């Protein structure tokens, strides 16, 4: 896994310094045999994982999955998300929104569950789903 | 790897539904208990079954009230047009069905012998079912499982 | 043993009433059982008991709400005391705003409970409110209700 | 068991906040970032401490420009007012703080001695750590915890 995570750290740091306004400069992706360690520059220096809120955490977990889709684009090209904001407040929920035109986009497909219609605008294609007698009903709308 | 389109009947609250994927962003929004997860859920069946999740259990899975389960997944790979289908029948495992075929001209072949062991070790081939859900699909409640 | 079976008995009856209070009754009824030390729980839908694979993600929060809820007012003269960081998500608009509910009817039965989160709207359900802000590096706290 | 007020000083976030708990629902809105949790956990740092979760260590907890770290607690237990006060820093104990007392009138008296150990001992006949950690305190992410097994 070592080399693996020292490829999207570069990405990860970009998305996560974006999710958070610059908050958290980067993110650094060290190697502690058979196990890495992943960092936050607080106040220009390096802070564990634990220094972080929990919604920063979903921020951030956010933050390498997208930069992972991003850096395997082209091998596997596909991402599927299942409820993104949890956690998120109203403001980190606007960001995410603006990391989904942004770096989602870029991604050949990607399809994301939520029930938060506050995402409809970030997306190419919107379907509903709604619970119609006991059974799922689906309907296309973009 | 490109889904295109998934067919599911009679898997949890899912009774006969058809979801058509398209390029960039899909997205399906839904409230609590409305068939979100459920619907990602029979595309992971349909990959990869069996999955030695603990928490999706073909006895489980069936629709109440139903019987029959069926999956059908048409996807995308490396300009191979693929095809998967399976059925479940609740009381009769040996009545289950499992096919996986690609697009040869106009005609779905099989690519393999139909049956799990089969599919499973082309897929496995084609895409590790470790790779997809480390990389490609992130489960509910799984979004910062990579930071650990 | 027993007198576990007791408490556990009587902390689901309590759960099955904000769990069907909760979800419109979706789910009539929260089922406990103990089979040597180890306690199982299913909901009731459409007449009968499910394993709780059966609910959604939402759903679970909810009934994971119901449980501390009711395991809370089971013990709220020996404890009295409940604290719940961030309690909404995975809940849809609707859950949230039938949680509220589920506050001035049953969170308000418990001496005392500090509620944390960044949800606004429970601002009602509220006896008192406390804003906390991170201004220059620090957290700030200003009184409010 | 009632919580009347929380002082906490470089913890995490937080340089000096003091809050004021009541009877009743007692909401704190923050966003993401703002210090919710912190002021939750350093109250379970200065109930419990020393504590046995991994994501919560000492020399982690002491806001970053600071070298010392108050918590200060006021809590009602049947009639009975007691207080909690710990004072962490990374160098003596001569300035380390741990005592926990009873009111008494005017003045707060030593419950017992003034070590983590007494006060732990103590704590645990009180109120023990199990219970407030599975039916008193539910910290973020675990509120579905309950229903595993
Ligand atoms: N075997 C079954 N037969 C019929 N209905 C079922 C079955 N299993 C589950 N369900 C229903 O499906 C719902 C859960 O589905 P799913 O997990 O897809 O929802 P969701 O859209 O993801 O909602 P959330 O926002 O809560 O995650 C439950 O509300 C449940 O009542
Ligand atoms: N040692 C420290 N010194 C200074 N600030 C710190 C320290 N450790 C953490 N922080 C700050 O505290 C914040 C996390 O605090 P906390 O967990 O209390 O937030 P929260 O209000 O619970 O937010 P959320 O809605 O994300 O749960 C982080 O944003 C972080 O920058
Ligand atoms: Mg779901
Ligand atoms: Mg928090």
């Amino acid at each position: 896994r070592e080399a693996a995570l020292s490829k999207i750290g570069e990405l990860a740091s970009e998305i996560f310094a974006e999710f958070t306004e610059g908050k958290y400069s980067e993110v650094v992706v060290r190697a502690e045999e058979n196990k890495v360690r992943l960092f936050v520059v607080w106040e220009g220096k390096e802070r564990p994982l634990t220094f972080l809120s929990g919604g920063e955490r979903i921020a951030l977990g956010l933050a390498f999955r997208l930069a992972m889709s991003l850096y395997l684009a082209g091998e596997i090209s596909l991402l599927i998300l299942d409820e993104p904001t949890p956690y998120l407040d109203e403001e980190r929920r606007r960001k995410l929104i603006t990391i989904m035109e942004r770096y989602l986009k870029k991604i050949p497909q990607v399809i994301l569950v939520s029930h938060d219609e506050e995402l409809k605008d970030a997306a190419d294609h919107v379907i509903r789903i709604s619970l119609e007698n006991g059974s799922s009903k689906v309907e296309v709308v973009s | 790897m490109k889904l295109e389109r998934v067919t599911v009947k009679n898997f949890r609250s899912h009774s006969d539904t058809v979801v058509e994927f398209k390029e960039g962003i899909n997205l399906i929004i839904g409230q609590n208990g409305s068939g979100k997860s459920s619907l990602l859920d029979a595309i992971l069946v349909g990959l990869y079954w069996p999955l030695r999740i603990k928490d999706i259990k073909k006895d489980e899975f069936t629709k109440v009230g139903a019987r029959d389960t069926y999956i059908d997944l048409i996807f995308e790979k490396d300009g191979t047009k693929y095809r998967i289908t399976r059925r479940f029948l609740k009381g009769y495992s040996s009545g289950e069905i499992h096919a996986m075929k690609r697009l040869v001209g106009n005609e779905w072949k099989h690519v393999t012998e139909p049956s799990s062991k089969a599919i499973s070790a082309f897929m496995e081939k084609l895409i590790p079912y470790n790779i997809f859900l480390n990389a490609i699909y992130i489960r509910q409640g799984q979004i910062d499982a990579i930071l650990e």
